[PDB]
DNA sequence: GCCGCGTCAGA
DNA sequence: TCTGACGCGGC
């Protein structure tokens, strides 16, 4: 509720930057999990971390 | 993306612009699916854009 | 090393 | 005297004869854009220039090239008003012819195929209307010109503030149009450093080695050689004597066995003269004077070949001996005299860690892109693309010009990229400045600040779009096979249009046109901002650039500039200023040959003006351009002083020439302090147009040029006679001599009736001509807003009296009679537009019907059957303008409401009310309703009715066009038809179409008839096709924003009357908020019982030195005195000759006066029309600094039988006893500024609250509350008021629960508060905890 | 003077060329010759004497080559950094000053 | 729709009625209403917490009213009567039998509190004017008639308010301030004090003074032209003779203004302080000063250049005449510098006071007496010439 | 802050030192809950609505 | 131990 | 920008 994704009139959505920052954190975290599972070349995993 | 490809072709050929009817002609969508798709793609504007 | 923080640089190097 | 001038001639004081009339005030905008979009058959700046810059696009050696041929601005789809209505940009499509050549591969260069594409569309560009305004989304915008540091090279000092030891650190800076910067600087240790744009600092010689200059070559560049011989004994030295200036000798300097200079003395000129006489070349020099020197070149051990000592090495006795023994008769050294020739480059080379070219490239690379390993080739390519790539670096034409100018080169056109010699010459100039033989430049000098107008800036953005299209084009060109593809698949229109539309809509320099005057618009368009992309910022800069420079004289107004935090950064352009070929401001000057002032006017830039000696415009001359004096005041090289009558070169072209249009409209400017005049100009451009503008009694003669040059009036284009004038159109029957051969025709002017400004004021044109009047070219036909008879009229002439009146004018405040509001003299009209949008929800579409729940027929009274309001409805706050309901669901109402719905059977409806209602406080008339509907949606009754109205109107308009046009045409048809024989009956009686096939005598008669036959058939097709197309425009649907169904816009017209609180202002910065509407019988009044209309406070005059308003007041009293005399003579209906004599006397009454009234006006008709126009007061004109002296004002007063002292005796309307000490009454021009009070008064108890923080906020006519910022909190802490403060920041704002408990207590008559904790604090806690930080309340 | 002067007094900024002071009482002497800086050793006639301080050579010394100086006394000339006023002459000194 | 604000508080708010807006808040709880009434009521803030001086001094039209009311003309209608009291003075004046400035003699009664706060009455034949006697009816009891027997400019008014506050107390002083404002407005209106272009009297000597200065400077110019005097010397002496000229013109115009009205006594002519309305404004303290009067009718001196340097030729014109183009363009520089400076100093002063209030926000008077013996020796502050602040002020 | 308004100031020199002129409309908005309470108190209105 | 330099905060 | 403070480093 403090980083809201309120809708505006006419499909326009207003969002708070924290959503984008959180989203890239979560995406890279999930990709790091997936890489660690796939047993990736260590250069890739380092780049991901 | 298909809509954008088709709209580029239409815009640069017809010159002016496609209207959703004209697109629905180039596509085969029921002329209302077009409008749904046109409503979707607007992206959320930041709540911090300097007014 | 040029004490760079850009990860793009580090990866490409 | 022209006819429109015969209407009302303005008595012009002011004695200097005008020699150059005011140019077209908007020529800057119009000319710049003209340059932009115009077929330029060469590469001069323009669209064509951008095209020729990027094209042809050739593949990555794919032997496939994309080349450009030509372009063509299509026709705009909509008209200007059409765009303003439908809310679309007024633009034109950009068609461009391209050619794709596929060469013949597998053989030498040869073209096999070439597809010439049928004009790939590549975007729209917004056209500029006829006044320099763009219509970007229905709203007129204006692109402010920018004043930015010109490209080129500049040498600055950076004085004092380095190393706490003075030691000015001279630096140089190459600034390109596009590309990286390049700075050189000195350090305290005199080490020449370079730095590419803003990065780390490098030793300069790096870049020198980068350009492939070996250390030998470097020293050979920056130094003179000093030769040493070993002529069989002890280290001789070749010597040229001037090299010896200012030194301390180390040995007996004797040639020819005769001593000339003594070891240890200061050289004299006679010493050097001895030397010049002896022709001393080689002198024997001791080995220790060669100790401190430094070898120039590299010397090897030729006896074995190996090295000896590196170039740039300081010799030592050992090294002397070695170079001797190895056989070096000649030895080079650097001439480094610490007086002239500092050894700067040497010391740098020492600090220079690199040695070779490649290491230098590597060091540059490591500074530029740190971190990646330096490849050789990458370093080379980076450095080449850095400063010498056509693609990535362009100085400019002007960049190159200012560059060569700064390095004292002769050529002007050069290359766009740097070169080795350029950099070297820059380093040389910097070193020279360090030596003292040169001066640094001042950045403020208007010879270094350029003007980028619209044309140039739009061209730059368009060039950006083009380069990204080129990226994508080469990318596509390299990939596939190219026979099938045509030169319109490669090229996208989204990116070009993106760049341009971005620049035009969302830019610092594209601003909503300031539209509440003609003056406001015309001063917005002559604005010169220093901000915007590539400019300063309101906080970066900066106490310095803000100050007026001696170079502004004649180019930039010194007094017109905003007062806030961008003082000095806005700079309205001056009156006669122009723009050089390169964009440097230049002003006109009368060329003064030997003694006679000629009239050829040369426009001088800043630097040119720097040389000559220019005389003031107020220097008396005598019928022969002879300076009547012996020594005359001039400005010479940034300073002013007297000079010989035979010394000047130029004279100021006029006395108005240093101020802007805004300031040149203040009478008696030269009597106002500069501060008050600044405020006066700035507020004068804020007056809101009143109900019926009149004129200023005391003007400056510049009102006409402003009112005409801004396009707010309808100006005749061809002379003629008014055939039909109407409140909405003017039809001129052109004169013959102005007609074209064919298409005789007439001229129609459709006036703009009541319509919205950007500031919600009514712009609206009234015809000032009457039927059958004769008009000339360039004459005013319809007075726009706030102009009257073609003269700018911003305010009204108020009878003012300077006296304190019971404090009601305590501070700047004002006291207004009731007669001023009775007569509705400051009543303005404001037009709002309220838009109701019917969007498609997910719960179903919204409806616009009148079926609105629980609003009585008192509420739905004025809605038509379709839900819209009736035109003409007088509405007020809250009334439903457009009844709109939205679908709604999932009630889930509380048990008690359920019990309600049960006991009363009130079916809880499902459609929520969302109708559009008038905002509170505003109460006006609905004057227009527009309805747009997304096509597909079925129109409702009202939309169909408006459609019918529009369709009828358009049919009738095209009909009136062709009808009255062929009315004039048929007049001419029968005029030519009396030729070929004057056939009276058989020719007139035939239907006016029975001439298409009849045959007349073979002259221009039958010629014109067949001309009109082509006219007939083709105009029949015209009318059909055009009515078809316009009917299509009307009946079609509108491209609404995606998701909406129909929009309804309602226009309210409000007639705001003046009231206590509104801000009023004269023209000299005498502001004021009116504070009492006094009844008439209270106002002071003179012996004739006329009350004064406004009572101003005299105390405002001494402190603020605007003593100009007093003079304007006296002169106004005089003018209205003439007007009253002539009104009296006109009520006795005296005669024409009496009026003529008196008026003539009034139009003289001065010395050297330049009014030059003809005195030969139509003996009776024109004179009587004049006197009718003068009975309200005789308009005076006071050019700015060629004002009207006092004595002339006194004489005007005597002519009107008024006290020359300008002060009369008054009586107090309340008691009728006389004020002692006669007071100053008169007539001042008062404007009403648009800081209206009913747009300021807000107040809220409770309203909406913000989203994340729960604090107040609003825009919905219940705004937020006032901000209770820090300083107020400190105020409450300074009192001991803790409870006030607590309830201020807990219950009145933030405590989401306490605030509603407080409301319920308030209505319960119990004033108490429960504090809790502000929600903003919980938010702060959560945002701290959301870091890794555990913050918590404790107990 | 003006607003910057008040901002500086209250920010207690060192004034770029502080008139140096005499830390302790006693007789003074000059010591090492110009390593870049002359040593002055204020030599208490009674107490712990050996205090010395290295001072640049640009400051003209009011005090004499050998001179019985008192603590918290002007030696070089210029503004007085309030820190030194406080440290040497007390609190009331610095507040009178400010 | 306008908030009507008492005039006497304007100076406190630093308010102008030239468009300034104010915000209103409504205290809700009983504690808040009582705080507002007891702490933040206007009638409690009469002294400023910066210095103990009043903050409710009457400003401009009211001091001009009091001033003009309380001055004396050397022979005016009804001079030399003997009036039976202030009420008779007001009756005379309103009925039009005596001028407001008529040096007259009236019997007044002043109370002075000598006993334990007991006002004892003293009646006497004071030699005063009609206006002063009329104003007397406004003054509360414990004040001496000497407080209105002057010409009562701005400073005199403010100190009269201060003395009333120190002698009587809060309520009588607040009533006094209201009465002063009312009566000052009333007689400012009655006066009809205006300002006309004739009031700025140019001294008849200004032309000669400037011509002699120009002769002098041309002399120095040629003396440098031969070389007898260096360029720096030349420019300096030019500056100095110009400054002496400007000072002379100042003195000349101020002499012609400050006494011009030579008028006839019951016998032959005599001279008195003037009634030139611009002089009255400047002299009362309502508005203006010798600086601004000087720029109006003298010559507006020398102007500085962006580098702070002073230009040689000064503006020998004043606003009553016209500045020609060069002089005006020169003055614009100083004016724009002043404006830019005010903007930037607003920002800087804000930042400073913010830092100040944060370094010291938590300081509260917590204890009643620390019972200590430290202290500072407050002494009058002399610097060179004479005392800049006396002891009394500093203790 | 709630319960707060803004407007342009004028002189009104007939006031006593403790008075300010408050526009009627502004006051009617600032005090609206006080007025609701008082109306319901004197019965002139059955309910707050 | 003493001076130059990069880095950040703040208007 | 610019000013100041200051780690941080070079001499
Ligand atoms: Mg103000």
């Amino acid at each position: 509720d403090l980083r809201p994704l309120v809708p505006l009139d006419g499909g326009r959505f207003a969002t708070s930057d924290l959503n984008d920052l959180y989203r890239r954190v979560i995406n890279r975290n999930n990709r790091l999990k997936r890489l660690l599972d796939l047993a990736a070349p260590d250069i890739i995993v380092r780049n991901e971390k | 993306n298909k809509l954008n490809r088709i709209s580029r072709q239409m815009l640069q050929e017809m010159g002016r612009e496609p209207t959703p009817e004209e697109l629905a002609e180039r596509m085969l969508m029921p002329e209302d699916k077009i409008r749904k798709v046109l409503k979707i793609a607007k992206e959320p504007i930041s709540m911090e854009t300097p007014i | 090393i040029g004490r760079t923080t850009d990860p793009v640089r580090m990866y490409m190097r | 005297y022209s006819y429109t001038e015969k209407k009302r001639i303005r008595k012009d004081f002011g004695k200097r004869p005008q020699v150059l009339d005011v140019p077209y005030l908007l020529s800057i905008q119009l000319d710049s854009f003209q340059k932009f979009i115009e077929q330029d058959p060469e590469g001069q700046y323009g669209l064509e220039a951008a095209f020729r810059s990027v094209f042809p696009i050739q593949s990555y050696s794919g032997n496939s090239e994309l080349q450009y041929v030509s372009y063509r601005l299509g026709e705009p789809v909509f008209d200007v008003q059409e765009c303003q209505i439908r809310g679309v940009t007024y633009s034109a499509p950009l068609r461009v012819k391209l050619r794709l050549v596929i060469y013949e591969r597998e053989a030498p260069e040869g073209t096999v195929k070439d597809i010439k594409e049928q004009e790939v569309y590549m975007g729209e560009i917004p056209l500029m209307t006829d006044n320099g305004t763009f219509v970007i989304n229905g709203t007129e915008r204006v692109i402010v010109s920018q004043l930015h540091r010109s490209p080129g090279v500049f040498f600055d000092s950076d004085k004092g503030k380095t190393h706490s030891s003075g030691k000015v650190l001279y630096n140089a800076r190459i600034i390109p149009y596009r590309g990286s910067w390049l700075d050189f600087e000195f350090d305290p240790k005199d080490n020449l450093f370079v730095r590419i744009d803003r990065r780390r600092k490098l030793p300069a010689t790096i870049i020198l080695r980068a350009l492939n200059y070996t250390t030998e070559q470097i020293l050979d560049l920056f130094f003179e050689k000093v030769i040493f011989e070993i002529r069989d004994n002890k280290l001789q030295m070749e010597l040229v004597p001037e090299r010896l200036r200012g030194e301390t000798a180390s040995f007996d300097i004797e040639a020819n066995g005769k001593v000339y200079v003594e070891k240890g003395r200061r050289i004299t000129a006679r010493h050097i003269r001895q030397l010049e006489k002896d022709d001393v070349k080689l002198i024997e020099v001791p080995v220790e004077y060669i100790a401190g020197k430094v070898v120039a070149k590299d010397y090897i051990d030729e006896s074995t070949g190996e090295l000896i000592c590196a170039a740039n090495m300081e010799l030592s006795l050992d090294l002397l001996a070695k170079l001797s023994q190895s056989g070096h008769k000649r030895i080079e050294t650097l001439f480094t005299n610490d007086l002239d020739h500092g050894p700067y480059i040497s010391e740098t080379l020492r600090v220079d860690p690199t040695n070779d070219r490649l290491s230098a490239l590597v060091e540059i690379y490591r500074m530029m892109r740190p971190g990646e390993p330096p490849t050789r080739e990458a370093a080379e390519s980076l450095f080449e693309n850095l400063f010498f790539s056509e693609d990535r670096y362009d100085l400019s034409a002007v960049g190159r010009m200012k560059f060569n100018r700064s390095l004292l080169r002769e050529e002007i056109e050069g290359s766009g990229i740097l070169s080795k010699d350029d950099i070297i010459d820059v380093m040389k100039k910097l070193i020279d400045i360090r030596n003292g033989k040169g001066e640094v430049d001042d950045i403020d000098h208007l010879g270094n600040r350029r003007i980028r107008s619209v044309g140039e800036m739009a061209e730059n953005q368009f060039r950006v779009g083009l380069v990204r299209v080129e990226r994508a084009v080469k990318e596509r060109l390299s990939l596939g096979d190219l026979d099938t593809l045509m030169p319109q698949d490669m090229i996208n229109a989204k990116p070009i249009s993106a760049a341009v539309k971005e620049f035009f809509g969302s830019s610092q320099l594209s601003q909503f046109m300031d539209q509440n005057n003609p003056l406001s618009e015309i001063t917005h368009k002559r604005r010169i901002s220093a901000l915007g992309p590539g400019g300063l910022t309101r906080e970066r800069a900066g106490f310095e650039v803000r100050d007026v420079h001696p170079t502004h004289y004649g180019r930039v107004c010194p007094i017109e500039t905003p007062e806030g935090p961008n003082i000095g950064l806005i700079n309205s352009l001056s009156v006669y200023a122009q723009t050089n070929e390169y964009g440097f401001l230049e002003t006109p000057y009368r060329k003064v040959t030997d003694g006679v002032v000629t009239d050829e006017i040369h426009y001088l830039s800043a630097i040119e003006e720097g040389n000559y000696v220019i005389a003031q415009a107020n220097s008396n001359l005598d019928e022969e351009g002879h300076f009547v004096e012996d020594l005359v005041t001039c400005r010479s090289k940034g300073e002013s002083s007297l000079f010989s009558r035979d010394q000047v070169d130029y004279m100021d072209v006029s006395t108005q020439q240093v101020v802007s249009v805004g300031a040149s409209l203040i009478p008696f400017l030269e009597h106002d302090d500069a501060n008050r005049a600044l405020m006066g100009a700035n507020m004068q451009r804020q007056a809101v147009p009143t109900l019926r503008a009149d004129k200023p009694l005391v003007g400056t003669g510049m009102e006409r040029a402003v009112a005409v040059d801004s396009g707010v009036t309808a100006v005749a284009k061809r002379g003629g006679v008014v055939q039909y004038v109407d409140a909405s159109r003017i039809v001129i029957k052109v004169n013959e001599d102005e007609m074209y051969p064919g298409e005789a025709g007439i001229d129609i002017y459709n006036l703009t009736k009541y319509t919205r400004s950007n500031q919600n004021t009514c712009i609206n044109q009234m015809p000032c001509v009457s039927l059958g009047e004769p008009v000339e070219r360039g004459d005013v036909l319809a007075d726009g807003p706030s102009t009257d008879l073609g003269e700018l009229a911003l305010g009204q002439n108020m009878r003012v009296a300077f006296m304190p009146w019971n404090g009601y004018n305590f501070e700047d405040s004002i006291l207004v009679s009731e007669r001023v509001v009775q007569e509705d003299r400051f009543t303005t009209i404001h037009i709002q537009e309220l838009a109701c949008v019917s969007r498609d929800t997910k719960l179903g579409p919204e409806e616009i019907t009148a079926d609105i729940p629980n609003v009585g027929e008192a509420a739905l009274s004025k809605l038509d059957e379709s839900g819209i309001v009736y035109i003409g409805a007088e509405v007020t706050g809250g009334d439903i303008l457009v009844g709109k309901v939205t679908p709604k669901g999932e009630t889930q109402l509380t048990p008690e409401e359920k019990l309600l719905r049960a006991i009363f059977g009130e079916k809880a409806s499902d459609v929520k009310d969302s109708s559009l209602r008038v905002p509170n406080g505003v109460s006006g008339t609905v004057i227009d309703v527009q309805v747009f509907t997304r096509d597909g949606v079925e129109k409702d009754k009202r939309a169909l009715e408006i459609e019918e109205m529009q369709l009828k109107q358009a049919k009738k308009d095209l009909s009136e066009e062709l009808q009255i046009l062929e009315a004039g045409l048929f007049s001419r048809i029968r005029a030519v038809l009396v030729a070929g024989g004057v056939e009276a009956e058989k020719l007139d009686k035939l239907p006016r179409d029975r001439w298409l096939e009849l045959g007349l005598t073979d002259e221009e008669k039958q010629n014109q008839l067949e001309q009109l036959a082509e006219q007939y058939d083709e105009l029949k097709h015209e009318f059909e096709k055009k009515l078809e197309a316009k009917r299509r425009k009307i009946t079609q649907g509108d491209d609404l924003a995606p998701g909406v169904l129909k929009i309804v816009k309602v226009y309210l017209a409000v007639k705001r009357r003046i009231q206590p609180g509104d801000k009023m202002a004269g023209r000299h910065g005498n502001k004021g908020v009116i504070s009492k509407i006094n009844p008439i019988e209270d106002m002071p009044y003179d012996e004739n019982g006329t009350p004064v209309d406004i009572v101003l406070n005299p105390l405002g005059v001494p402190s603020r030195m605007n003593i100009g308003q007093i003079l304007e007041t006296h002169l106004g009293m005089a003018a209205k005195g003439i007007g009253d005399k002539i009104n009296a003579m006109l009520k006795q209906q005296q005669e024409v000759a009496k009026l003529r004599e008196f008026i003539q006397r009034a139009y003289d009454l001065g010395a050297d006066v330049r009014q030059k009234v003809d005195l030969s006006t139509f003996s009776d008709e024109e004179v009587m029309r004049l006197a009718e126009n003068l009975r309200k007061g005789m308009p005076i004109a006071t050019p700015v600094f060629d004002g009207a002296k006092e004595a002339e004002i006194k004489e005007l007063l005597k002519l009107g039988d008024l006290p020359t002292s300008g002060q009369i005796r008054l009586y107090d309307g309340r008691t009728g006893e006389q004020f002692e000490r006669p007071v100053t009454v008169g007539y001042m021009y008062m404007l009403k500024l648009n800081h209206l009070v009913d747009d300021k008064m807000h107040a809220r108890s409770t309203g909406s609250y913000s989203l994340v923080t729960q604090q107040p906020l609003g825009g919905k006519a219940q705004f937020g509350g006032q901000r209770f910022g820090e300083m107020e909190v400190w105020a409450l802490e300074a009192y001991g008021a803790a409870y006030t403060l607590q309830e201020m920041l807990t219950v009145k704002s933030d405590d989401v629960n306490g605030r509603t408990k407080m409301y319920k207590n308030i209505v319960d008559g119990n004033h108490q508060m429960e504090p809790g904790m502000p929600e903003s604090f919980n938010v702060l806690l959560k945002e701290i905890r959301s870091l890794g930080i555990n913050i918590e309340l404790e107990d | 003077g003006g607003l910057p002067r008040v901002a500086d007094l209250f920010e207690a900024r060192r004034p770029k060329e502080p008139a140096i002071l005499a830390e302790i009482s006693g007789i003074v002497s000059f010591g090492k010759e110009t390593k870049g800086k002359r040593r002055l050793v204020i030599t208490p006639v009674d107490g712990s004497d050996p205090y010395e301080e290295m001072i640049p050579k640009w400051r003209q010394l009011n005090v004499f080559e050998g001179e019985r100086v008192e603590r918290g006394d002007v030696i070089s000339d210029g503004p007085e950094a309030p820190h030194d006023i406080l440290r040497l002459r007390g609190v009331h000194a610095v507040t009178r000053y400010i | 729709k306008a908030i009507q604000l008492h005039p006497l508080v304007c100076a406190a708010y630093n308010a102008d009625f030239d468009g300034d807006q104010m915000a209103v808040h409504v205290p809700l709880t009983l504690e808040a209403q009582l705080e507002a009434r007891a702490l933040m009521m206007s009638t409690n803030n009469i002294l400023s917490p910066a210095n103990g001086e009043p903050i409710i001094v009457p400003s401009q039209d009211v001091v001009l009213g009091l001033y003009y009311m309380t001055r004396d003309c050397v022979n005016a209608k009804g001079e030399g009567m003997v009036l039976t009291g202030p009420k008779e003075a007001e009756r005379l004046y309103r009925s039009g039998l005596a001028s407001l400035h008529a040096r007259v003699k009236v019997r007044i009664t002043e109370y002075e509190k000598d006993a334990n706060g007991e006002l004892v009455a003293k009646t006497s034949l004071k030699d005063t004017t009609v206006g002063r006697a009329i104003l007397w009816m406004i003054v509360p009891k414990g004040l001496p008639y000497s407080i209105v027997n002057q010409a009562l400019g701005k400073k005199a008014i403010s100190k009269m308010l201060n003395t009333c506050y120190r002698i009587l107390g809060l309520k009588p002083t607040v009533i006094f301030a209201d009465q002063i404002m009312y009566t000052g407005f009333a007689y400012a209106a009655r006066s009809g004090a205006s300002v006309g272009i004739d009031d700025m009297v140019i001294p008849e000597k200004k032309h000669e003074i400037i011509s002699e200065a120009e002769a002098e400077v041309a002399e120095i110019q040629e003396q440098f032209q031969s070389g007898l005097v260096t360029a720096g010397e030349r420019y300096n002496k030019v500056i100095d003779i110009w400054a002496a000229a400007n000072d002379r013109v100042s003195k000349a115009m101020m002499d012609n203004l400050q006494t011009e009205t030579v008028i006839n006594r019951d016998g032959q002519e005599e001279k008195q302080v003037s009634f030139n309305s611009i002089y009255m404004m400047a002299d009362s303290g309502a508005r203006g000063s010798a600086a601004q009067i000087r720029q109006l009718a003298g010559m507006r001196g020398l102007m500085a250049k962006p580098d702070g340097s002073i230009i040689e030729t000064p503006i020998t014109a004043n606003f009553r005449e016209g500045l020609n183009v060069l002089q005006y363009f020169i003055s614009t520089h100083g004016a724009r510098k002043g404006l830019a400076d005010t903007a930037l100093k607003t920002a800087n002063s804000g930042y400073l006071t913010r830092r100040l209030v944060d370094v010291a926000q938590d300081l509260v008077v917590t204890e009643d007496d620390c019972g200590t013996h430290e202290g500072i020796m407050m002494t009058p502050v002399i610097e060179g010439g004479d005392v800049k602040e006396p002891l009394r002020d500093r203790v | 802050v709630d319960y707060s308004g803004r407007s342009v100031i004028t002189v009104g020199p007939y006031l006593r030192l403790h008075q300010c002129g408050l526009p009627k409309k502004m006051a009617l908005e600032l005090f609206k809950p006080f007025i609701y309470g008082k109306l319901e108190l004197r019965g002139l209105a059955t309910t707050i609505k």
